[PDB]
């Protein structure tokens, strides 16, 4: 069971329906992983985070992912890269779906061989390199 | 900052000087044009109200933070589980009335992602206008210094902090001292460079003295707070949609 704030069933965490009184179970469903900003989404059925495939991903999907992470209209870059996060299961877009985290389905491979790297803001850059 | 050096323009574009009553009180770190990360103990009552706070960005010198250059703080949010006695969850967020303008002198620092795989003694930097020696006054010029991450096991030792380091805290510095943050650096950034990206891994919280041996700096573990941080900006993003 997962807690909202101080308990629900992990199958009702990141499932598309607000079950916690404060919505904590549906507002932290998208995250960036590693120094390469691997886009990951939480699978309720697997109680784990999984990378998003670059298959059929566009800028507008990233801006949706950027909005779900709290970055509002801030969007910087979204490219397809090799998955360095050691994951074995991924999340693939539907394209016939109608929410960003519920617009993906589980997949054990990506047709592009790439996962989404998503940068919502241009940060972390100083005068040197 | 004790044991460090004066910062150059653009070196730490995320560092902001937070002012109350025309004087620097605490440091902060830009993450978005309107959001600054700081320490909850900086905004304890009576400084919990936003109208007391002004943020200065891109200006290295306190004497150069003139009337008209400051950004008025619109909202202050202390961490819901902050304990003033233990400094646990010493994290606070400040929203600016007008968004910052990003250039080479004002830029955000990247929030830490899970899977950073940082070194147990990762090389880090701390910046701020804090005292350059214990009990000293605010520094006129922005300073910075290299610090090493200290594993909580070692930092929680009996001869260091004796189990005062909670999972919401990380330790950085040198067990011999001479390089450390100090009063006035609180809320400021503890950042590391990885994959040619600077990551805010800590916010300056507390310590026993400044640069004293076996008393390194304790920093709020921003990694633990990112879920809370993301929820706050997202919640504000939807209220303001009104
Ligand atoms: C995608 O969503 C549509 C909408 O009903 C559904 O019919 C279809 O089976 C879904 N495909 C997958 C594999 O998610
Ligand atoms: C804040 O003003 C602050 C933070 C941390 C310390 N102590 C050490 N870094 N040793 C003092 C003051
Ligand atoms: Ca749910």
């Amino acid at each position: 069971g997962i807690e909202c704030d101080s308990c629900i069933n992990p199958s009702n965490w990141c499932d598309g329906v607000s079950h916690c009184p404060g919505g904590e179970d549906e507002n932290r469903c998208v995250r960036l992983y590693g120094p390469n900003f691997i886009l990951q989404v939480y699978s309720s059925q697997r109680k784990s985070w999984h990378p998003v495939c670059q298959d059929d991903w566009n800028e507008n999907y990233g801006r949706a992912a950027c909005r779900d992470m709290g970055y509002k209209n801030n969007f910087y870059s979204s490219q397809g890269i090799v998955d360095d996060s050691g994951s074995t299961s991924f999340m693939k877009l539907n394209t016939s779906a109608g929410d960003i985290y519920k617009k993906l389905y589980h997949s054990d491979a990506c047709s592009s061989k790439a996962v989404v790297s998503l940068r919502c803001i241009a940060c972390g850059v100083n005068l040197n390199d | 900052i004790v044991g460090g050096e004066s910062a150059l323009p653009g070196a730490w574009p995320w560092q902001v000087s937070l002012h109350v009553q025309n004087v620097h009180v605490c440091g902060g770190s830009i993450i978005t044009p309107e959001w600054i990360v700081t320490a909850a103990h900086c905004v304890e009552k009576p400084l919990n109200n936003p109208w007391h706070w002004t943020a200065f960005a891109g200006i290295l010198r306190q004497s150069f933070m003139f009337y008209g250059a400051g950004y008025q703080v619109e909202k202050v949010i202390s961490h819901p589980n902050y304990d003033s006695k233990t400094k646990n969850n010493d994290i606070a967020l400040m929203k600016l009335q007008k968004p910052l303008t990003f250039n080479d002198l004002v830029k955000p620092v990247c929030l830490p992602n899970p899977g950073m795989m940082l070194q147990p003694e990762q090389l880090c930097w701390i910046s701020g206008w804090g005292a350059t020696e214990e009990k000293g006054k605010t520094s006129e010029v922005l300073n910075a210094a290299k610090v090493l991450l200290i594993e909580t096991q070692r930092c929680n030792s009996r001869y260091v902090y004796d189990n005062l380091i909670t999972p919401a805290m990380i330790c950085a510095g040198f067990l011999q001292g001479n390089v450390d943050s100090c009063q006035g650096d609180s809320g400021g950034p503890l950042v590391t460079s990885k994959n040619n990206i600077w990551w805010l891994i800590g916010d300056t919280s507390w310590g026993s003295g400044c640069a004293k041996a076996y008393r390194p700096g304790v920093y709020g573990n921003v990694m633990v707070f990112t879920d809370w941080i993301y929820r706050q900006m997202r919640a504000d993003g939807e209220f303001v949609e009104h």
